[PDB]
DNA sequence: ATAAACTAAAAACTATTATTATGG
DNA sequence: CATAATAATAGTTTTTAGTTTATT
């Protein structure tokens, strides 16, 4: 009819009114010339999900359907085009939508084809359980290799939270049980952790990093514990409260 | 048949019963050809079911609910079906004999209850408890489901 | 008749108020209530109608066009889209909603409610078996204020129920309680009258009219009008009822896919040999014994299941000790005489139950319920007259006919030789039996499988998007009884079975 | 009506369905 | 070998309509 | 062989006996 693009397709409208209501939309469907029918039949390619109910629970448990959004078929209304499916409006599909979502996305909404934008990223990535559960560590040496290769150590947050820095947070380096009040090793914890540079605090070979706390106090300790260290101290300047990593 | 089951008070007790059929309704198990009056012959004969003209799979099932009528397929009815377990027939509790009347018997058969085919040790049990029973004036209240598509029954 | 049952719920701000917001108003709670009935009427009486008005509320709707009187529905058969339309207004907001729509604050005269109501019932075309109406409030001040349109009001109470119309009242939640008798002591039509206290309460029956009871409950009549032969001319009209009967489901209904228009459907009988079209006397019904093919007519075959006419055929007394147990066939059914067709049937009636009572002995008659079926011997056990502590006819005086089984209707079933058991067993099955001992009522049980039928025949009917669960009234409570035993089971199994008894196997 | 169920008139009180209560 | 539904429910309560006993 | 006629017939809902189809 006016948009014949939606004839043809068999839709059960089971429950509209969650946009427009039910009605409404059955009327645009049908001055589009789509097929409405109260049951969903073999050929009800999708269905449209409106209100929740016994019945869209078993529509989903009856893998025939297309768990169609009012909004995703408003979208193919207002833009009087008929919108691919998408998995942002879908919840139960067939097989066939199951590849094809599989197809024209990594089945999370990214593309294989079409590239991306903020939008689309940020979608994916919610879509994506929320992932943070491993060790800081194991994650860090991530990151660290992920700028290695992606050139994304150009973060400013790239030197506090990762990889390679010595500090005494301790009256007694090797010593990681003592904590003295009179200075910030507190802070100096709590930032090392941000950036990208390893908390580390113990006397250690394979470090590089050595930077003078804080608690200047302990050059004493750092220059003692230095000659076991195989790396030298610098003259200290996200980069600047006591540092030198340059 | 042989309906092999057990008979269960609580968790603890589960023993192999053989329960039949005693008194029950009767009926021939052959019933009558409706053949043609010329030829006698029934495969010429035929029943054609017709709904109006459509097919069977332009049709559903429904209900009438008060003045509405309900659609409701069978795939969703089933799953929606309360279902229950399949040959389990346990206590539920004991009675006062005198509490019940036979006016209340439903049913169209009496099944008479046996303990498993030769386990000694149930017939034991089946004893012991019968005389128990009937020296109480006592009966027993029982749930009986004969398999997995039977509905629960509540009966003495 | 039906039952006519109207919902009169005023719209004056008397239901807004809250005692608190935790607690309910008394508007909402009422249209949940409202809701229930109408469920538990749909279960019950699909026949019955029943009307929900508004007064006070600032617009009205009626034919009699009197102002402040809005109809929300008619005396009609429940339906779903008026159980919708309520809970639009039921919980909070639902009275917002209705206050946007609706509104309400004006006053009203509860004669001209009256008056509408009585439109209301003077309206339907179908006989009425009872005329009841249901007023919904904690308050009787607004005509409790002026004299003239109290007795004007209560006037026209009194012409309703001179008309048969029974006026209901209920308690309502009221931060101040109901404080009845303001208006309302002697404008309710009542047959048994207990409340004059001011009753703070905020309910008087409202628990039930909130339960949701589960039950068909057809109206009474007989099974069967038939005829008590006691040898071939002394003949009584006799009523016949199944005082229980076993219910089932409502059938299926063949519904479209797209329209759900109910199907009619047609079963032709047509010759497929040839593609043609049969008749009913264009077939035989055959049944073949050994070579021999033996054709019929239907007919044929109902003439040879013709045996007695419909009517009792008196066979004779038997002691009821005579009765075994386990010789069960059908649920009995009812005996009662009636005088519609046979005048002196209750005296001669009344007069074998008190004869049958004394010598305790049972009428063996030959029952024919009615042509072409052949007579049984069933056995009619007087019935007494049981009242209960309300004097209350739980058991009504009569027969009990009970079907007696023929010589087939036995099975041969494969015995086991008996064996015996210790008497300590014995007592530790008694003292079981004790331990899980139970009290026994009628209506103990509903069909869990009927439940959940209708929990989903609610849920679509709301088209919920979860439905109710019914509960399992038939499964035991294993806990409970292994609490109420202990090791009793235990010890009694080592008195019985070998440790190396196989549960099942 | 004592012993009535008022929802149902003509028709006894329907009591709550209970269940097993043992002694 | 059928324990759910097999398949169509044999039956009055409570309401109407054409008969004629007759009006002529 | 006419006419204020009149009333014995019928037609709606219940609830039995027919039966599939797995069920062992």
């Amino acid at each position: 009819k006016i948009s014949n693009i939606f004839e043809d397709v068999e839709f059960c409208v089971m429950s509209g009114t969650d946009s427009q209501p039910k009605p409404d939309l059955e009327n645009r469907i049908a001055e589009f010339g789509g097929y409405i029918v109260q049951n969903p039949g073999p050929d009800t390619y999708c269905v449209i999900a409106g209100s929740e109910n016994i019945r869209v629970k078993n529509i989903i448990l009856s893998n025939k359907h297309d768990v169609v959004k009012p909004a995703w078929l408003l979208e193919c209304f207002k833009t009087k085009s008929f919108v691919p499916w998408q998995p942002r409006f879908m919840i139960h599909m067939c097989p066939s939508t199951k590849e094809h979502f599989a197809r024209e996305y990594d089945c999370y909404g990214d593309s294989y084809f079409i590239d991306t934008d903020l939008n689309q990223l940020k979608e994916v990535f919610s879509g994506i359980k929320n992932s943070n559960e491993q060790t800081p560590e194991e994650m860090a040496s991530l990151i660290a290799d992920l700028e290695y290769r992606y050139s994304w150590d150009c973060s400013p947050l790239s030197m506090f939270r990762r990889h390679t820095v010595y500090l005494d947070s301790y009256a007694v380096i090797n010593d990681l049980s003592t904590k003295n009040e009179g200075t910030r090793l507190a802070i100096k914890a709590l930032e090392l952790r941000f950036h990208g540079a390893k908390v580390v605090s113990c006397l250690a070979e394979g470090v590089s990093h050595v930077i003078i706390g804080e608690d200047h106090s302990r050059v004493a300790d750092f220059k003692a514990f230095r000659r076991t260290f195989k790396r030298k101290f610098k003259i200290l300047k996200d980069k600047c409260e006591l540092q030198e990593e340059n | 048949i042989h309906w092999p089951c057990r008979l269960t008070i609580g968790s603890n007790l589960s023993i192999r019963i053989a329960a039949y059929k005693s008194i029950l309704q009767e009926r021939v198990k052959k019933t009558w050809t409706v053949v043609d009056a010329k030829t006698l012959k029934k495969e010429d004969i035929q029943k054609e079911t017709v709904y109006c003209e459509v097919l069977k799979e332009d049709i559903i099932q429904g209900f009438r609910y008060g003045s509405d009528i309900v659609p409701f397929s069978k795939v969703d009815e089933e799953q929606m079906k309360y279902k229950s377990e399949g040959k389990c027939f346990s206590v539920l509790g004991f009675c006062k004999s005198s509490q019940v009347q036979r006016r209340f018997f439903m049913g169209n058969q009496v099944l008479k209850v046996f303990a498993a085919r030769d386990d000694e040790a149930a017939a034991v049990a089946l004893s012991s408890l019968i005389h128990a029973l009937d020296d109480l004036d006592m009966v027993a209240i029982v749930r009986y489901a004969y398999d997995k598509r039977a509905n629960p029954q509540v009966g003495v | 008749g039906r039952d006519s049952l109207i919902f009169l719920v005023d719209a004056s701000k008397a239901m807004f108020e809250s005692q608190s917001e935790d607690e309910l108003t008394p508007f909402d709670m009422s249209i949940q209530c409202i809701q229930s009935v109408y469920i538990s009427k749909i279960i019950s009486s699909d026949r019955d109608l029943l009307a929900v008005v508004f007064y006070g509320t600032e617009k009205d709707k009626n034919s009699v066009n009197f102002k402040n009187i809005y109809v929300l529905q008619e005396l009609d058969n429940p339906g779903a889209k008026r159980i919708l339309e309520l809970d639009q207004f039921k919980g909070q907001q639902g009275q917002k909603r209705f206050q946007d729509m609706m509104g309400h604050g004006s006053d009203y005269s509860l004669s001209e409610v009256l008056w509408v109501c009585a439109n209301l019932f003077s309206d339907v075309q179908f006989k009425m078996s009872h005329k009841r109406i249901m007023l919904f409030t904690n308050e009787d001040n607004p005509h409790g204020n002026d004299s003239a349109k109290a007795s004007r009001a209560r006037t026209k109470a009194g012409d309703l129920r001179d008309t048969g119309i029974f006026l209901d009242l209920m308690h309502l939640k009221k931060p101040g309680g109901f404080d009845i008798s303001l208006f309302y002591r002697d404008i309710i039509s009542i047959a048994e009258d207990e409340d004059l206290r001011v009753h703070f309460e905020e309910s008087s029956k409202l628990e039930d009219l909130l339960r949701k009871v589960r039950a068909k409950e057809t109206r009474k009549r007989a099974l069967s009008r038939l005829k008590l032969k006691l040898n071939k001319d002394i003949v009584i009209s006799v009523g016949i009822y199944n005082l229980v009967q076993k219910a089932l489901k409502p059938p299926p209904i063949k519904l479209y896919r797209e329209t759900n228009e109910p199907v009619k459907t047609k079963t032709r009988t047509f010759n497929t040999s040839t593609g043609g079209l049969l008749l009913p006397s264009d077939t035989k019904r055959s049944q073949i014994y050994g070579s021999r093919q033996i054709i019929l007519e239907k007919e044929e075959t109902e003439e040879l299941k013709r045996f007695d006419d419909p009517g009792l055929m008196l066979m004779g007394f038997k002691p009821l000790v005579l009765l075994k147990k386990h010789h069960y066939l059908r649920p009995s059914l009812f005996v009662y005489p009636e005088e519609s067709l046979v005048i002196g049937s209750s005296t001669l009636f009344s007069a074998l139950l008190i004869k049958c009572l004394e010598k305790e002995v049972a009428a063996l008659c030959r029952y024919t319920p009615r042509r072409n079926i052949p007579p049984y011997f069933v056995a009619l056990v007087p019935q007494e007259e049981e009242l209960d502590d309300q004097k209350i006819q739980v058991t009504p005086p009569g027969f009990q006919l009970v079907f007696l089984p023929f010589a087939d209707d036995k099975r041969k079933m494969p015995f086991t030789e008996k064996i015996m058991a210790t008497p300590e067993q014995v007592g530790k099955m008694k003292a079981i039996v004790e331990k899980l001992r139970f009290t026994y009522r009628s209506d103990s049980f509903e069909n869990p499988v009927l439940q959940q039928h209708f929990r989903n025949l609610e849920a679509l009917a709301l088209d919920l998007m979860e439905p109710e669960q019914a509960v399992d009234l038939t499964l035991p409570k294993v806990e409970a009884m292994n609490k109420r035993l202990g090791s009793l089971v235990d010890e009694f199994k080592e008195l019985v079975y070998p440790p190396d008894y196989n549960p099942e196997g | 009506c004592p012993g009535e169920s008022l929802i149902n008139p003509g028709f006894k009180s329907k009591k709550p369905a209970g269940g097993v209560d043992f002694d």
